[PDB]
Parts: C-alpha cells; structure tokens; sequence
C-alpha cells in the first residue's frame, strides 16, 4: 500500500533510471555478493571475479529483462500478483529459484539506486521502494504458496 | 572473511570518518521508515527526523562498528557486552539485524559511491553479517 | 493445495491430537528454541528455563487458542486468507511480530506432531502438514503484503 | 553453543547410534517430499522410498554429523573438505540447509520421544545451524 506522495516520488526517481545498465548492475552484484545465485547462470560463461560478472554481456542482457519486469510492476502497483503471474510460474516451477533470493535481488536493486542517486535516494524514498521490491518478491513467490 | 575483505572494509569505513554518527543515525531512520516493526524496540525514543535520541543512538552503533572494523580478527570477545544486551535483555529478533545491515549498506552506497564497488559491497555485507552473528550468538 | 488423500491423512492425525496439550507444547517449544519470541510475552512471567516455559498455565491456555486457530484453518483450507484475516490484523498491525516467526512456530508444531505420533507421522504426512503450516504462516502474514 | 548444548547433543547421538544412516536417509526423503526443489541438486539420483542412493547418501550426511559431534569444539576444520564441495561445486542455496536441518529434527522427534525434550530440541537446532554455517562459509 503506497501512499499517493510516495507513489509520486517512486515514478519521479524511476524516470531518471537508465533502463540499459541498472538491471545488469543489480543482477551482477547479486552474483558477486550472493555467489550461490550463479548456479542458475552457469550457461552465462565467465563469472570467476566481480570484474568478469560485471563485464558479462549475458548478465547485462538478462539484467535488462529483469529490470523491464520491475518497470511493469511499477506501472501496475494495484495488480502486482497478476503482473508477475507467468514469471512466478516460471521462477518457481521451471527455474526452481528459492523465493528468498527475490528478497535479496530487491535489496541489491535498492543498493544500486542508492549508489546512483545518492542524496536523492532519501530514507522516505527508500521506504517507498522497499514497499515495491517487497511487493514484487511476494508477487514472484505466489506459485510457491 | 578474506584478507581482501578486511582491506576493503577498513578502506570503506576509513572514508566514513567523522560522518560516522550521521551515517548510523541515517541507517536507523532508513530502518524505522522502511521497516516499521523495528520501531517497537524504541517506544521511549522520539523517532521523528533529527531527534536527539536517534542522533545519539546512531553514534553508538557507528562507534561499535568502528570497534568491530578494528577488532575484525577477534570480534566475539570485543562485542560481548552488546551480544548479551541485544539477545538476553532487548530480545532482538535476528531478522532485524538483516534489516539494519541492508540500511547501513544503503547509507554507504548513498554517501560513498566511488567506494561502493561490487567487491567492497560484498565485503561490507560479509562483515555486517559477522557483527550480526556475534550480536545473536548469546541466546539461551 | 493438498491432494484428496493428503486432506484425509491430515484430518485423521488432527483427530487424535490432544486439543489441550499440543498447542501449549508448540508455543512452549518456540520460546525455548528461539528465545527472542519471549519478548512478546512479558505478561506471562518466568520463561528463563524450559520447565518454567512448559509449566506455565498462561502458555498452556494461550497455546489452546493457537491450536484452535490451526483447527479453524484446517476447516477452511480454501479460504485461509479470510480465516486468519482478523488475527493477521492483530499480529501485524498491533503486536508488530515479524512474519518469519510464523514459519518457525509452524515448523515447531511439525516437530511436536512428529514427537507425539512417532512413525504415524510419515514423510508424506509431514509434506502435507508442511503445506498447511506454510499456508497458515502466509495467511497470518497477509497484512504485511 | 553452551556447555549444556554439547551435553544434550552428545546424549542425542547416543540414542541414535547405529540408526544414523536410516535417520539420515529418512531426513533426506522428508526434505525431498516436503520441499521438492531440493531434488534438482541430485540429477542422476533415484529419490523414491527405499532407494539405494538415498540410503547411501543418508549414511554419508549422518557420518559427517557423527564426526561433528566428536569435533564439537573444532567444527570449521573438521568439515574443511566438505565446505569446498557445497560452496564451490554444488553451490547449495543456504536456505536448503535450514530445510534439511528441520527434517533432521523431525526425524529425531519421531524416533526419540523421551530424548526430544524442549531443552534438547533447542540444543540440536543450534548444532545443525553451526554445521550449516560451516558448509556455507567458502562462498566466492
Ligand atoms: C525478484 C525479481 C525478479 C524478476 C522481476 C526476474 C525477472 C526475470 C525475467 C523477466 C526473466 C525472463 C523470462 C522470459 O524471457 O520469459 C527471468 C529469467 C530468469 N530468472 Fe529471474 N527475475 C527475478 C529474480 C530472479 C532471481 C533472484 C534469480 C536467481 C537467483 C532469477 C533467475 C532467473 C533465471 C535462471 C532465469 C532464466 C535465465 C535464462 O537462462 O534465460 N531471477 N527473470
Ligand atoms: C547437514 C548438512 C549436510 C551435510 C552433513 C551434508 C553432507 C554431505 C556429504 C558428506 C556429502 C558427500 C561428501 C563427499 O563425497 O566428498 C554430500 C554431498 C552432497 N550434498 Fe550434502 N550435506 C548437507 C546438506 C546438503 C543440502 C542441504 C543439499 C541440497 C539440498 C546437499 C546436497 C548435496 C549434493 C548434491 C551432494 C553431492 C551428491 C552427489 O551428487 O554425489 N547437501 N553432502
Ligand atoms: C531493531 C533492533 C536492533 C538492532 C537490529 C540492533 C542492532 C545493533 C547493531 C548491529 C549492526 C549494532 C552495532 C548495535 C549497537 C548498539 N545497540 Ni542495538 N540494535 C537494536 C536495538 C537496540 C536497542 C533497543 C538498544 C537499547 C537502546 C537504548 O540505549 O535505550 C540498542 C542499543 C545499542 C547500543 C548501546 C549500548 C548500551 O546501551 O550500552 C549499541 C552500541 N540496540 N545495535
Ligand atoms: C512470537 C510471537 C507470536 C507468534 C509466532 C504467533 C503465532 C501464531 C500462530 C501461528 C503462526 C497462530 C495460529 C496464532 C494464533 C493466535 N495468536 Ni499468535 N503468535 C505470536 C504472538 C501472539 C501474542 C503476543 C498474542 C497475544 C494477543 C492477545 O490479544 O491475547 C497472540 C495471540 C494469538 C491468538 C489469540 C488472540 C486473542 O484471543 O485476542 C491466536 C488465536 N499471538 N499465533
């Protein structure tokens, strides 16, 4: 439940987001900070060091898809469960990703936005984004329930 | 905790300096605004922006972490008094340590961008997880 | 999401449950194994030792209400969200208990059921009670989603 | 890990003894049936009731636990080689250790009703989490 004022600040900050790099930066950091998550990306190639993970074209390419799905969720805050319905079925029944890792990628994304925006990513702007990333993780974990 | 992790953490926390108290208080506010369940641990405290108690409490957290970046090789004996205070007295759910660690990371990313690289991000996350293990190790 | 055979095997074991001991035992075990949970039970008295936690009349009496909700949940498995809806308002909005603890008490109740029923609590019987306790934990956590 | 925790864990293996392998395989099957995602880690394997692979691997898991009870004071070096396999080769989601550990407690409760007192249950959970901590330590 996002308040109209925090619902506005979220879209205002997201508008300044580089759709080509932020997704790949979040996925890349996930694989570095939480190395067990690399087990789902063995077909991606070189992920030996932070530099190889961050410089992996497949990581940047897949990150762009992941970020695109975060944009769809922001556009449909009142229908998150429905928005991520086929992605939930995919991640849970086809990919076997434990739902705890959706929480971790959300928090890594919040860390990426803090890194890029700095002082613009204030504590009430982070609180609004925590509602969003929690909503997405919960929407993505739905076929597990 | 690798030698490189200690090298990265000491560097990242070195660039914090006098801003320590300001960072600790920001991370606490980030935690209270983002995770309301955490507020119930402080009913006596004024939890509005720029409150004297949160500002004062922020310095303590920051200094304890500065003590932890120093005694990185022997953290369990160093934070012993805190380990008993959080677990035995305050009864802090281990979940809330994850919430503060992330908010401490968000504060670091927002203030030290050039220093918050994927490698340093990992070390800082690994270190805050170590502090949290030490502060939840004394449950009876 | 239980199979027709899982529904009978669960209701069979729950019929042989001590509706005045099991709940208090489960509430008791949670406070000993996970001592932070004692924080929401200041008004309960001495909880410094397992036997004080087990020998507490308010733990037994409160545990009875807890198992009653679990029983109530078993009658409305297709509407768990509505069954625990008012309790979700209590635990989340009033008490501010973290929803991870809902999973822990659920798994503790699985440990107490395995303890009492022995070999009657087979691996397929556990899998079915795991779906129930996750569903109850998810229903109780609903006001955080 | 309290001195009374180790005492309760030592006494718990006592009643397990030769049942170890059987209890291990039983904990594996409980994990595979309650949490089917854990089955993806064993591709070649036959995980059905009374399989030779489950029985054999269940003996191995129980074997490591038996080794850890005797090396309760020095668990990080006792599981050294295993720590490399789980974090480098296998890359097992740390969540799956909490699942297996819970199934290990379930198996024990259903076979040791006189031994699984609130005090022993609390002690066993801490020990299995300590084993999980070591097996999920070499993440790079
Ligand atoms: C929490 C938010 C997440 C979102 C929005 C997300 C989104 C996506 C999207 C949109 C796809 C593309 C699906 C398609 O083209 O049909 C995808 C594929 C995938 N995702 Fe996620 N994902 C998330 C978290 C994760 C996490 C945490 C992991 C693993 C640790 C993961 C692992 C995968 C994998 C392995 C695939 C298949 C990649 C491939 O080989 O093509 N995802 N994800
Ligand atoms: C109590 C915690 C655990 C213990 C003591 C344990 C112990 C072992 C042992 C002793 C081995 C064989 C070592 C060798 O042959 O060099 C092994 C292998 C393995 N373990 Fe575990 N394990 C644990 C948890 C897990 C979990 C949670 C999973 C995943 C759900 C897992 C998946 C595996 C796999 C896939 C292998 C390799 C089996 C093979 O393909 O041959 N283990 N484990
Ligand atoms: C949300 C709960 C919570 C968490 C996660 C938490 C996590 C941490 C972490 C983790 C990185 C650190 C370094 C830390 C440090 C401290 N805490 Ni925490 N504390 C928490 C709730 C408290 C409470 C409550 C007190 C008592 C405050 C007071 O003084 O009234 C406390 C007091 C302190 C003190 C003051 C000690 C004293 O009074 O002698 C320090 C230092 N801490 N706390
Ligand atoms: C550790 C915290 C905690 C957990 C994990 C927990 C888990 C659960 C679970 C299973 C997940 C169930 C089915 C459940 C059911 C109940 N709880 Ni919970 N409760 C908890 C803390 C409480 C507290 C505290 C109360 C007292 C509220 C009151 O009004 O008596 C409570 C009260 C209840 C009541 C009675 C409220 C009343 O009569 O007003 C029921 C029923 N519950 N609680």
């Amino acid at each position: 439940h996002l308040t109209p004022e925090e619902k506005s600040a979220v879209t205002a900050l997201w508008g300044k987001v580089n759709v080509d790099e932020v997704g790949g930066e979040a996925l890349g950091r996930l694989l570095v900070v939480y190395p067990w998550t690399q087990r789902f990306f063995e077909s991606f190639g070189d992920l030996s060091t932070p530099d190889a993970v961050m410089g992996n074209p497949k990581v940047k390419a897949h990150g762009k898809k992941v970020l695109g799905a975060f944009s769809d969720g922001l556009a449909h805050l009142d229908n998150l469960k429905g928005t991520f319905a086929t992605l939930s079925e995919l991640h849970c029944d086809k990919l076997h990703v434990d739902p705890e890792n959706f929480r971790l990628l959300g928090n890594v994304l919040v860390c990426v936005l803090a890194h890029h925006f700095g002082k613009e990513f204030t504590p009430p702007v982070q609180a609004a984004y925590q509602k969003v990333v929690a909503g997405v993780a919960n929407a993505l974990a739905h076929k597990y329930h | 905790l690798s030698p490189a992790d200690k090298t990265n953490v000491k560097a990242a926390w070195g660039k914090v300096g006098a801003h320590a108290g300001e960072y600790g208080a920001e991370a606490l506010e980030r935690m209270f605004l983002s995770f309301p369940t955490t507020k119930t641990y402080f009913p006596h405290f004024d939890l509005s922006h720029g409150s004297a108690q949160v500002k004062g409490h922020g310095k303590k957290v920051a200094d304890a972490l500065t003590n932890a970046v120093a005694h990185v090789d022997d953290m369990p004996n160093a934070l012993s008094a805190l380990s008993d205070l959080h677990a035995h007295k305050l009864r802090v759910d281990p979940v809330n340590f994850k919430l503060l660690s992330h908010c401490l990371l968000v504060t670091l990313a927002a203030h030290l961008p050039a220093e918050f690289t994927p490698a340093v991000h990992a070390s800082l996350d690994k270190f805050l997880a170590s502090v949290s293990t030490v502060l939840t190790s004394k449950y009876r």
